[PDB]
RNA sequence: ACGAGACUCUGGCAUGCUAACUAGUUACGCGACCGGUCGGCGUAACUUCUUAGAGGGACAAGUGGCGUUCAGCCACCCGAGAUUGAGCAAUAACAGGUCUGUGAUGCCCUUAGAUGUCCGGGGCUGCACGCGCGCUACACUGACUGGCUCAGCGUGUGCCUACCUACGCCGGCAGGCGCGGGUAACCCGUUGAACCCCAUUCGUGAUGGGGGGGGAUGCAAUUAUU
């Protein structure tokens, strides 16, 4: 007994119409910001039914998800759990994603690679920072 | 190098899993995923339902293998 | 001053002063049951002590 | 002073000691068919439909058991209980019978009366294991 | 013919021990289920949202079984080879500050008794119970 | 009190049976209430030992064994007779030591 | 008591090898039920006679470096599509085995003889061991290849490898191996 | 005659003998429902187990067969074992390694001008076939979470030694406040580590499958040693 009406192809939360033929709640490992424990357990959390199909889903389970993305406060996640914690600039603690800026606050490299310190002058270059030893190695992708 | 299957709602709902199946002689989560292109979600959940209506028989179970058959 | 002027460097995981003493090296120390020793001299006074080989 | 002649695997031990009772078994605090991986439990209900429960109404068994590994413990435990039942019913009650179980024993698994032999063999230096050497440079 | 802790297949013992003793509600249920991360081997949530209470569970069998079962022995049961990379996987335990919130658990409800020198014991009220949920689970498809 | 251990320990056989042959001849000399001896299991150590210094040839690690063998015994004896039996000039080579725990 | 596991009757079974069972004793007290006794018969000259065929292919079925040592695993993972095979044909399994087995053997070899001539060797008649051995790890093999990043799942496309393999069609990879291996030895004759 | 072998140790060998609750040892009204599981408790049981000193056993002697019917070889019946592993390992030599185990030894700066004494900065973590087992894992056999059930017989408290959390808790690790029971089979202990009846998910795809700031051993996390 599915529910017959409003029902789409594509899950669509984010507006971006990526293939909705994936099952609930596993295509958000793409946006940049959660992803690994975070994602897993505010799907885990949400109270999420995975035997559900496709065309069984309501909009009450969008909308709520909506609203859990929305608030970081849903659950009480600490200030040290939170994904952008203590980050530079500004400290701030709300859970917001959109495209054109996250990415640039992700982007705190800017002051490292003009300090130009010791991680940023191997950077001049395009040296290693990890202590991978690729000597003479490293032909994945240089031929 | 490429195949997909189906996850909407279709003859799928109903048809060949409500009244066709019973005909055969062994029933199989992955034979269903392979004349119809289901998922497991899909398949465990029929089982169920079609399992409560009551004309299966069990067998076994597994993390990725459960064994029925047809019994009325 | 004169913390500065002379001896302002320890090392407190130093292995090459304390060596294997009764000869002149570094090497061939092992920390276990106090050996200070090289093998080459292991095995000289090995038997002595009462080593025996079986395998 | 006492026999209790045991039952080995690999390096897993298991004893039965048997005295007068009513035929019923324990193994280390537990009946039998609880195993749980429950693969090898037909390898445990081989003695019982292998001898007949006729023969195992009047003795009870106690097993204890120790050594490292899921299979290991059995096919010592069952070898066990089959020769403390060989020991106890033919100190006293009589031998032609007697010959008559051994030999259906043997006939079906040699193992039930008589260990492995065959153990580890230890490992020698150049290499990962015992036999194996390292991978030689070129 | 009586009942035994461990006589039924212990799977479903133990799991109506858990299940019995969230319907009965007497344990108290814990504040923080995801903070921690419940293993050093472990680098994800766990998938049961009652998990406190399975694993109070186990430690009450875990201690039915073996007595003197003090802190310090139960961070090794869930814990196992931990994933160190391309390091070569080595056992490491489970976050222990989840078992010492079962400790507290335990102690209080009377489930344990205590001593200076190291261990706990089960009360024989507390196995009688224990005793109660395995005539349960016997006469659920043993003793029936 | 009558709680004294003696721990005696050696990496011969022979010795060790000279020793309790020296017990058990004290036991001859008067019957006491002293237990028989304590057959610790045989204690060994593996130590490995490369020997080319730089690398040049085989790794031929020398495995030499250190194997110690150990005996107790715990007596409710007088202290006078087991002290002669004891202190008899004792061989070289096993080492024994009196504890009162 | 003189049956499989108490359930496989071994009175009536069928006589399905001639003479090739005396490689394959399954039909007397020489049978055992459960495919484990541990790897005990492989210390002398035909001993594997002796062992029956289901020890023998539950222990093949474990190679491939994803696959060693892990054999309990193994022995669920026969056991399943044993009872398929068994349901589907309603019967003893047995028949259907020995026919899936005995399909498989390829018939002919094409053994590199000759100084230092290697553009025609010669095909021989293989040796019932080799032939059984041969087949056995060969199937297991495309068993492993069509598990790997294919649609079908393990512990039931063996199944229909047997199925096949006892009626012959070439859908099999075992069979289709051996006819092909068979038209390269007919080429060398 | 040396070497091979025998020889030594090592899993098979307490199916009988040397005999400690500190590791284990059926008997001994209690606890449990009323006769059957707790390793927390009691014949100080006169040690079968894993704790080991002696002694024993197997030898191609048994049978059949092959062999120029000798040395021997194969199969079979037996037996714990009808070839278990290592240990010791020629005469002579390589123009081998080691003075970087060593103040005897081929040596122009070795007239105490510095390789460490005293400093540790950049790196063998710098890049192109460039010689190096070191590459766990590499996905529906399995990755998740835990319901789960098993000896390392590796060993872990040191004359000028100082580096091995019970009882309660703040915590993602350590951090501890007295505090890791012991110079050890006493204290880590019945060292619950590893394929497993899965305890939500991933029914065929590069995906759920390896996968830049900080709170803190040492004088200084650095190309995230940790």
């Amino acid at each position: 007994l599915v529910i017959p009406e409003k029902f789409q192809h594509i899950l669509r939360v984010l507006n971006t119409n990526i293939d909705g033929r994936r099952k609930i709640a596993f295509a958000i490992t793409a946006i940049k910001g959660v992803g690994r424990r975070y994602a897993h357990v505010v799907l885990r959390k949400a109270d999420i039914d995975l035997t559900k199909r496709a065309g069984e889903l309501t909009e009450d389970e969008v909308e709520r998800v909506i609203t859990i993305m929305q608030n970081p406060r849903q659950y009480k996640i600490p200030d040290w759990f939170l994904n952008r914690q203590k980050d530079v600039k500004d400290g701030k603690y709300s859970q917001v994603l959109a495209n054109g800026l996250d990415n640039k606050l992700r982007e705190d490299l800017e002051r490292l690679k003009k300090i130009r310190a010791h991680r940023g002058l191997r950077h001049f270059w395009g040296l290693r920072v990890r202590g991978q030893h690729t000597k003479t190695t490293g032909r994945r992708g240089r031929t | 190098d490429k195949l997909n299957n189906l996850v909407l709602f279709d003859k799928a709902t109903y048809d060949k899993l409500c009244k066709e199946v019973p005909n055969y002689k062994l029933i199989t989560p992955a034979v269903v995923s392979e004349r119809l292109k289901i998922r497991g979600s899909l398949a465990r959940a029929a089982l169920q339902e079609l399992l409560s209506k009551g004309l299966i028989k069990l067998v076994s179970k597994h993390r990725a293998q459960v064994i029925y058959t047809r019994n009325t | 001053g004169h913390q500065q002027l002379y001896w302002s460097h320890p090392r407190k995981f130093g292995q090459g002063s304390r060596s294997c003493r009764v000869c002149s090296n570094r090497h061939g120390l092992i920390r276990k049951y106090g050996l200070n020793m090289c093998r080459q001299c292991f095995r000289q006074y090995a038997k002595d002590i009462g080593f025996i080989k079986l395998d | 002073q006492s026999v209790q002649v045991f039952g080995r695997k690999k390096t897993a031990t298991a004893v039965a000691h048997c005295k007068r009772g009513n035929g019923l078994i324990k193994v280390n605090g537990r009946p039998l068919e609880m195993i749980e991986p429950r693969t090898l439990q037909y390898k445990l209900l081989e003695p019982v439909l292998l001898l007949g429960k006729e023969r195992f109404a009047g003795v009870d068994i106690r097993v204890r058991v120790k050594g490292g590994g899921h299979v290991a413990q059995i096919y010592a435990i069952r070898q066990s209980i089959s020769k403390a039942l060989v020991a106890y019913y033919q100190k006293y009650v009589d031998e032609a019978s007697k010959k008559e179980i051994k030999d259906i024993l043997i006939q079906y698994d040699r193992t039930l009366l008589v260990a492995d032999p065959r153990r580890c063999e230890s490992k020698k230096f150049g290499g990962p294991g015992a036999r194996a050497r390292y991978q030689k440079s070129y | 013919p009586g009942v035994t802790v461990k006589d039924v297949n212990q799977q479903e013992f133990v799991r109506a021990l858990a299940a019995f003793l969230k319907k009965s509600g007497k344990l108290k249920v814990p504040e923080w289920v995801d903070t921690v991360k419940l293993a050093k081997h472990k680098e994800l949530a766990p998938y049961d949202e009652n998990w406190f209470y399975t694993r109070a569970a186990s430690t009450a069998r875990h201690l039915y079984l073996r007595g003197g079962a003090g802190v310090g022995s139960m961070t090794k049961i869930y814990g196992g080879r931990q994933r160190n990379g391309v390091m070569p996987s080595h056992f490491s335990r489970g976050s222990k500050s989840v078992a010492r919130r079962v400790l507290q658990a335990l102690e209080g409800l009377k489930m344990v008794e205590k001593d200076q020198d190291g261990g706990r014991k089960l009360t024989p009220q507390g196995q009688r119970d224990l005793d109660r949920i395995a005539g349960q689970v016997a006469a659920a498809n043993k003793k029936h | 009190i009558h709680r004294i251990r003696i721990t005696l320990t050696s990496r011969n056989v022979k010795s060790l049976e000279k020793v309790c042959a020296d017990l058990i001849r004290g036991a001859k000399e008067k019957n006491l209430k002293v237990k028989g001896p304590v057959r610790m299991p045989t204690k060994t150590l593996r130590i490995t030992t490369r020997k080319t210094p730089c690398g040049e040839g085989s790794k031929t690690w020398d495995r030499f064994q250190m194997r110690i063998h150990k005996r107790l015994i715990d007596l409710h004896s007088p202290s006078e007779i087991v002290k002669q039996i004891t202190s008899i000039s004792i061989e070289p080579g096993v080492e024994v030591e009196v504890t009162i725990a | 008591d003189i049956k499989l596991f108490g359930k496989w009757s071994t009175d009536d079974v069928q006589i399905n090898d001639i003479s090739l069972q005396d490689y394959i004793a399954v039909k007397e007290k020489y049978a055992k039920y459960l495919p484990h006794s541990a790897g005990r018969y492989a210390a002398k000259r035909f001993r594997k006679a002796q062992c029956p065929i289901v020890e023998r292919l539950t222990n093949s079925m474990m190679m491939h470096g994803r696959n060693n040592g892990k054999k309990l695993m193994t022995v669920r993972i026969v056991k399943h599509a044993f009872e398929i095979i068994h349901l589907l044909t309603g019967e003893n399994p047995l028949q259907v085995l020995v026919n899936a087995i005995i399909n498989s053997g390829p018939r002919e070899d094409s053994t590199r003889i000759g100084r230092a001539g290697t553009v025609r060797r010669q095909a021989v008649d293989v040796s019932p061991l080799r032939r059984v051995n041969q087949a056995i790890w060969l199937l297991c093999t495309g068993a492993r290849e069509a598990a790997f990043r294919n649609i079908k799942t393990i512990a039931e496309c063996l199944a229909d490898e047997l199925i096949n393999a006892a009626k012959g069609s070439s859908n099999s990879y075992a069979i289709k191996k051996k006819d092909e291996l068979e038209r390269v030895a007919k080429s060398n004759r």
